[PDB]
């Protein structure tokens, strides 16, 4: 009996998954940072050159965490004084270091507390956002040019996104979109004036004797939403003697009748852009394609160029409507469009033609387009062996749509089944990063003949040190409940026997379009629970889970917290009726949405489960933000959906909590799911009179990412699980 | 040259502790025109005829804002708080006092209110617990004058200042009260003179 | 066998203590609320006659809350729509009901949200505060007269106390003081402009989706205190055509050096008022006696009439300086000050002569002055058998100071030892309220010859119910320690034998001038712990406990958390070596300051204690309010006492918490001890990495007096105690 995966092994990160992260600067080469040194690698022959040394790093007076490379390679951007604000937003200080002169630029440096700096795709044009204002530098040793004058703290955002767009719509802090050769700069301006504010106290270090109040514009469900504008400025005609001007590309006439969003921006060709707008009632999206007019100097958009995506059964897209992948000439594009049956597939589009011809067909979904040069299109799909939890890279000839070849199906079937790819500039070389059932293996390929040039990382040392530990297994299978295939995963303890009965902890997320039963290798809390405590950690993909067709995903439309809860309960019943699961030692835990599902499962009065953990759960859907709630539930007006808004609350079913043990953990400084929801849960549970456990984590975000708080919360959940299961 | 009571009607009048001595009319002295423009409310002093006609040597004046609703603290013999702190009548020279009221004509500009120091005592001791009031000479200014000589805004204003040595070496506390403004301005005229150029 | 005192009996209040609350209205008549009927009683004869009917007030649509009686008996003041704001403050609606006409007065009603209404001591004058402004009504059917025009919400308080004065200085919401015959009204104005605010979120009922944030002017330790002014307005010269003029009484110039407080206001006679002021460094206080002249109408306070109280070793007074008790002529008064030996006793004072002559002496402290007549003076002291816990009533003769008669020493030696008194208007009668080792007993006496008239209440049915059930027994004794007796109490379980070792829970407050070993009969959680779980609950009075002389009380001056913690640890050591206490099962719990003492004992690393509960504890003394912290520690100024301010934090002892079990309970909407404090404790404990338990109670004040929250918190405390002691 050798050693096991202990809790301190997970908390202290003793077994580290080695990551081979590279960035292509050209067709031929890429950069890999190793031993605090930047090295150029020629993909054809190996050829480990050198780009930067330790001398540049230690000659400065401050530590540097991240670097950025100019595309021409003549400049490097150094980032220091990192102060994180949100999940994607940050503020930092920057300085430009020249490589041709090997000297640091000291004239007109980037000011302190800069929100976002981006390089032009070609050349060395630099545009940065400071105090919610856009400044463009043609040269790093030249004064900046002011673009926007309407920036204001927590009111107007220019070139950057506010909270709700960054969290849900754009999934990034950047609202700047350069032209393909760095001529036009397209930015989005957000107005936050009627948006109501959330106020939570912030208890800082012990020196601060008065807690600060954090004021964040947070549009809750049914409240006012930010208004988005769009602008395009010309960087070629920038002069310091006059103000720069921008031309506002307005929404289509079908979008200005009501509230609208701006979900996707993509530069289609050298002089045209393709905006994608989405209605507040998120089942009607229109993509607007606009061409630059040289004669008038403005941007015109044609009605016939508009393309309309509709969803009668539910919402449009998976999370956001997918980005288009235009061709080289810009006269056609490829988009992920749901079929008539329901599955999402690639549809070949034309600019001036409404109809599109699908190029892929089946009972599988295309995850996303990656690259296309002139003749083959590379996409990721879950077609291989009918597994929605596995991803592989496929290529399809543009002329003949029947010609489909898999470049990652047969590379290593027993080890890698979850592929993610990164391509070069002209897509002649791609790096396959498989994270399947085996250890993550990194390879380098040439797209001309699809031959493996070399392996970049195969985790040999981790494979060496994993022989001394009893690693848990992982079984992926399905059950047929309502004449349909529903997949589930199980992390099983080592030396697993079907005769012996084990405790089962149901790790549940159950979010809309969420996959929890994929073949991804993980070293997490479930690994410790299976290896050390001998606890089966199981996940299920019920109704509402994505990558399985629109029939399964859109069954949860306008009814949240009903079908996923019964699906989790029925999955637990099937797991207990299989035979190797103890019927009296079933638990359930979750984070965010997972906590909400756990709360409704424990409050359902089913009696299957013994104890439950809800880490920062959602309590009432009026409390959560507008975009996420309104996408899957609609507006809470009295005549549309207020009944299920007031029927799908945790506090309405607090009477049934007396039969279960509840652990409620939430961070006080949480901005995604505020402390108000757990406060209301606690208030309802003490009004009914139910005994339960609780813990607040001060100055903690949604993820509880600080190392001390992360170790403490996982130790406390481990203690609660051990006490609930009557384990030593 | 020819001189008269011209500087007394210019600007805003000061208060009783911020009194302005002035010496003028050395060559010629003018009679019964300040009394004509500003009528008299009382005349009793330790006679109008003796001070009216008769040459003198040096004439001084005293004028300050002083309401008629409170008159009894400043007497030849009295124990008022104004007599002990703010101003005391001088008996070294033949002097007489006059209390005047502004008529309906707005020849003079009104201040904010009438204010006067209620406490001008000195704090000294190990724990600053011994209290000693500071009485003032008839011809000298109160030491609480620097606490806003323009006036006191409210009734309970106290201003403190650590006294210099060469003055007692203790903390000084000055508390000044205020009375509400009347309908018209009101003047306290005090004239002292000693026995030869100042003649009618 | 027979039943025990269960937790359900304590939480549901099945064994209810019967009280006899009476209000004297005349020399020999007092009121009583029996069966929702106001009843006039006679002191001499005992016959009762009905004053108010049932149906005379329930005919309205709003249920009344409490009644206020005019001294003449002409009107009754009824209150309803009770809304609690702080511990003492509240807002309610009021209406006046006539008793001769027997109708309601709707001519000029008292407006809604009235803050504080009081009757004149004679006549039927009214003085109510609305929107921090003083309104006075000569007759209830007449228009009101506005006194103060400068009132403002959370800026200027006219006639009502702000937060800090109500919590610490005045211990009431009332700042209005009528003259003895109802001619002059004395009010204090509080300025809160430069004082910083405290922000805590208030997550209200589930319908509200955006939490409110509460703004309270809260001067912490080292912050800026509120500025107080004092005014007296003549209510006899009130007119409806001109504004009422208030004459301001300035503070003594000894206090005008720096910041100062107004701590007590007492009317001497019809034209004389005595004010007591307290310095910011609360060890020098002066009493200002002011006379009202007729020549000017200005209140003059002579320097010769000032009386100076100072303490060279600690702070003056017990909590605030003691109020005087003037005679009929008002030329002399009796006051409680500490003598040369350090014990509080009564001085005969003269308003012109500085020196005081002590009329009581010994090793005991006079608790308070109750009633003064020309012939005798009545006071309460702990002289009898030398027990500081006991209270008894004594009367002294004003002509001969050596003749002291005790009126409650031998009334019932084995039942009643903690006496409280309530004299009549002329102090001709007094109702004695004992609450000794036995059940509370309420007797009525006449002061003419000290004869017992009758027994108002003796709790007969409660005696039957308590002799049905097993109940714990108290025990009062002391230990020698460092040649100074320190008293303690122990709530022993029923059928208590010394041979069997019992678990100990050291119920600790240990506050400055706090008594925790008094002979008071209580039905609390400790009685449930002793009667059901067989837990010895103990309390101790170490250094800093009051009513034992200034030498004991002032040992903790400028040093908090270093002496009383050591005394609690030493008391636990002595209790463990008594013989009947299991050393491995000793716990500790406390409220507010008791939570701070518990946190410090657990962080001391002594190893005596196993687990600890600290509900709403004090963490750092720079977080508590200015008056309470600066009274016992001084300013956190780095040339005076910053070393002990930064040495007396719980967070400095966070590493030693690893050996003990910690339960941290706090209310989110607490105003006395903010949620910042427990947030900092939790942050330190998760930064060190100490496993501990926590619990938050939303929308709960410092008291946590809501029934559901009270039941839940005491059930959770019982669960934690039972799981810590492993009780069957
Ligand atoms: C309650 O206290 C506050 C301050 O703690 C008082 O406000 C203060 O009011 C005085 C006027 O009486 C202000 O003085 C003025 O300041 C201006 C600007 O410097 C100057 O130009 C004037 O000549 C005069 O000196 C003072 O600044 C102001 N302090 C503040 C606002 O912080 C307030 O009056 C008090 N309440 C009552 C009812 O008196
Ligand atoms: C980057 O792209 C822009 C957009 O097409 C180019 O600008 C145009 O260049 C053509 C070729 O000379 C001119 O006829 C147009 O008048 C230009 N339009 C504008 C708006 O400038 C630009 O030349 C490209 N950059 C480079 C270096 O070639
Ligand atoms: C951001 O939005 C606010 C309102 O949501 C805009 O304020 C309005 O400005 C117009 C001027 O065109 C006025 O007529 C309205 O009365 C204003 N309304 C309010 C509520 O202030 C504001 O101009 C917008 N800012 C930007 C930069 O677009
Ligand atoms: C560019 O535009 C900005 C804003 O429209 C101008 O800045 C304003 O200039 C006026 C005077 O012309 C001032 O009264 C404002 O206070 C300025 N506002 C700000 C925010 O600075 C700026 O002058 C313009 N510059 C040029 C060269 O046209
Ligand atoms: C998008 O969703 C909304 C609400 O889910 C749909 O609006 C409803 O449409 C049905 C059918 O026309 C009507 O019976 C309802 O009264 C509508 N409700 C409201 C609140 O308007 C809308 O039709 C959907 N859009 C599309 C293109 O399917
Ligand atoms: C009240 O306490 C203050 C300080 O809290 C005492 O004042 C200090 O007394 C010592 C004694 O020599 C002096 O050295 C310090 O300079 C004093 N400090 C200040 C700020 O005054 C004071 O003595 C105490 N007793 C009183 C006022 O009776
Ligand atoms: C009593 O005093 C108040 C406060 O000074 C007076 O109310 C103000 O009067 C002035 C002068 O007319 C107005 O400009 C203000 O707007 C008034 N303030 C308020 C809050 O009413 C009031 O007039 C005085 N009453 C009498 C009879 O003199
Ligand atoms: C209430 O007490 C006051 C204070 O003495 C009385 O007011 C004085 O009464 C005397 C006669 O008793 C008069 O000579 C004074 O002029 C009064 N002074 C003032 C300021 O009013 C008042 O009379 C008493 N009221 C009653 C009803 O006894
Ligand atoms: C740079 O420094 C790192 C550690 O700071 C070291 O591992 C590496 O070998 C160094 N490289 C060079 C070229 O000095
Ligand atoms: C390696 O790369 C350098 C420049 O990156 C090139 O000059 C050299 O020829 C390469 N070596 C080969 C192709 O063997
Ligand atoms: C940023 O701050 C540092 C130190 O505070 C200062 O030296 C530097 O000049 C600042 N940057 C700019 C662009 O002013
Ligand atoms: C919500 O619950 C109520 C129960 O009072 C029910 O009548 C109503 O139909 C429900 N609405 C739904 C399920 O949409
Ligand atoms: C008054 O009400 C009480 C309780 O509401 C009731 O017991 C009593 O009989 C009523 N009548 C009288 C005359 O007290
Ligand atoms: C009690 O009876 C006496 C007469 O014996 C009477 O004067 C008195 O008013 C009565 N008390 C009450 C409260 O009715
Ligand atoms: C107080 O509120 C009640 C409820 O509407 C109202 O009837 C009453 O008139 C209010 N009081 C006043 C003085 O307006
Ligand atoms: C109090 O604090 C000072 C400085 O913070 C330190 O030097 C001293 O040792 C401390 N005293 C204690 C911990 O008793």
């Amino acid at each position: 009996s050798r050693k096991t995966y202990t809790l301190t092994d997970y908390l202290k990160n003793t077994y580290r998954l080695k990551l081979y992260s590279l960035r292509w600067i050209s067709d031929h080469e890429y950069l890999y940072k190793q031993e605090n040194n930047i090295l150029v690698f020629n993909a054809e022959y190996g050829n480990s050159s050198v780009f930067l040394e330790n001398s540049t790093f230690d000659e400065f007076g401050h530590s540097i965490n991240d670097y950025s490379i100019s595309p021409d390679g003549q400049f490097i951007l150094l980032e220091y004084n990192y102060v994180k604000q949100w999940r994607h937003s940050y503020t930092a200080s920057y300085d430009i270091y020249d490589l041709n002169k090997r000297q640091l630029i000291t004239e007109e440096r980037i000011p302190n507390n800069t929100q976002w700096v981006t390089w032009s795709p070609v050349g060395h044009k630099l545009a940065y956002v400071w105090n919610n204002d856009i400044y463009v530098k043609i040269e790093p040793n030249l004064p900046s040019y002011r673009i926007t004058w309407t920036g204001k703290e927590d009111i107007i955002y220019n070139g950057i996104t506010d909270w709700v767009y960054e969290e849900e719509v754009f999934s990034a802090y950047s609202a700047l979109w350069w032209s393909p050769n760095g001529t036009f700069l397209a930015y989005a301006q957000f107005n936050d004036t009627e948006v109501p504010l959330i106020e939570y106290s912030f208890y800082s270090d012990e020196s601060l004797q008065y807690p600060k109040t954090v004021r964040v514009p947070y549009p809750k469900a049914g409240a006012v939403n930010p208004t988005v504008k769009f602008f395009v400025v010309n960087t070629d005609s920038l002069s310091s003697v006059t103000n720069a001007t921008s031309i506002q590309i307005t929404a289509p006439a079908s979008m200005l009748i009501g509230d609208h969003y701006l979900c996707d921006v993509t530069w289609a060709t050298q002089e045209r852009i393709s905006l994608q707008w989405l209605r507040r009632i998120q089942n009607y999206s229109v993509m607007d394609i606009c061409d630059y007019d040289e004669s008038s100097g403005r941007w015109n958009c044609l009605v016939a160029r508009q393309h309309i995506e509709m969803s009668t059964t539910g919402w449009v897209g998976r999370f956001r409507p997918s980005e288009p992948h235009f061709t080289l000439d810009g006269n056609s594009f490829y988009k992920i469009i749901s079929n008539e049956e329901g599955y999402r597939h690639i549809c070949y589009f034309q600019i001036d033609k409404k109809d599109c011809t699908f190029i892929t067909k089946g009972t599988w979904e295309v995850i996303g387009i990656e690259a296309l040069t002139s003749d083959y299109l590379y996409y990721i799909s879950n077609e291989y062996k009918g597994m929605p939890g596995g991803r592989n890279l496929y290529k399809i000839q543009l002329s003949d749509y029947t010609k489909v070849t898999c470049l990652s199906c047969e590379l290593n079937p027993e080890r890698c089944q979850y592929y993610s790819v990164s391509f070069s500039k002209e897509a002649k070389y791609y790096q396959l990063r498989c994270s399947g059932p085996g250890l993550p293996l990194y390879t380098l390929h040439s797209s001309v003949n699809d031959k493996g040039l070399r392996v970049l990382e195969d985790n040999s040392a981790l494979d060496k040190m994993l022989q001394n530990v009893q690693m848990p297994s992982k079984k992926l299978d399905f059950i047929i409940l309502n004449e349909t295939k529903f997949w589930y995963q199980m992390i099983l303890p080592p030396h697993f026997d079907k005769s012996k009965k084990y405790p089962l902890l149901l790790d549940v997320y159950a979010g809309p379009c969420s996959q929890k039963a994929d073949t991804v290798f993980r070293l997490n809390w479930a690994t410790y629970l299976a290896s050390t405590e001998n606890i089966i950690v199981a996940s299920f993909d019920g109704r509402g889970s994505g990558y399985q067709g629109d029939k399964i995903m859109h069954a949860i439309n306008r009814r949240l917290g009903t079908f996923e809860v019964e699906d989790q309960i029925e999955a637990a019943r099937q797991f207990s009726k299989m035979g190797f699961v103890d019927n009296k030692r079933i638990a359930i835990w979750g984070w965010s949405y997972g906590g909400y599902v756990t709360s409704m499962v424990l409050g359902s009065g089913s009696g299957v489960f013994k104890c439950g953990i809800a880490v920062a759960p959602v309590s009432r859907w009026e409390y959560y933000d507008s975009v996420y709630t309104e996408r899957y539930m609609g507006l809470p007006t009295p005549e549309d959906n207020l009944d299920h808004y007031r029927n799908s609350t945790v506090m309405s079913r607090a009477e049934n909590f007396k039969q279960v043990e509840y652990l409620l953990i939430h961070g006080t400084a949480d901005d995604n799911v505020h402390f108000q929801q757990s406060a209301q849960i606690s208030k309802a549970l003490v009004d009914v009179g139910v005994d339960f456990q609780a813990m607040w984590y001060t100055d903690e975000d949604h993820g509880i990412a600080s190392s001390t708080a992360h170790q403490h919360i996982y130790t406390h959940m481990s203690h609660f699980i051990k006490q609930c299961f009557s384990l030593p | 040259v020819e001189c008269d009571f011209t500087k007394l009607l210019s600007g805003t009048p000061p208060q009783v502790y911020n009194f302005n001595r002035l010496v003028f009319t050395n060559c010629n002295y003018n009679l019964t025109k300040l009394l004509s423009l500003f009528m008299v409310n009382e005349f009793s002093c330790d006679s109008p005829d003796a001070i009216a006609r008769g040459c003198y040597s040096s004439l001084t004046v005293d004028y300050f804002a002083y309401p008629l609703s409170m008159k009894s603290y400043m007497q030849p013999g009295s124990a008022g708080v104004i007599s002990q702190y703010n101003y005391k009548q001088s008996f070294a020279n033949p002097t007489c006092r006059i209390f005047a009221t502004a008529p309906a004509n707005l020849t003079i500009t009104k201040p904010s209110s009438y204010s006067f120091i209620s406490k001008c005592s000195r704090l000294t001791g190990d724990n600053s617990h011994i209290e000693t009031p500071i009485v003032i000479n008839p011809g000298e200014y109160s030491i609480c004058k620097n606490f806003a000589p323009n006036g006191f805004s409210q009734d309970g204003d106290y201003f403190t200042r650590q006294l210099s040595q060469l003055e007692g070496g203790g903390i000084l506390v000055g508390v000044g009260s205020v009375t509400p403004m009347t309908d018209t301005l009101q003047m306290g005229f005090i004239i002292s003179v000693q026995y030869n150029s100042v003649c009618p």
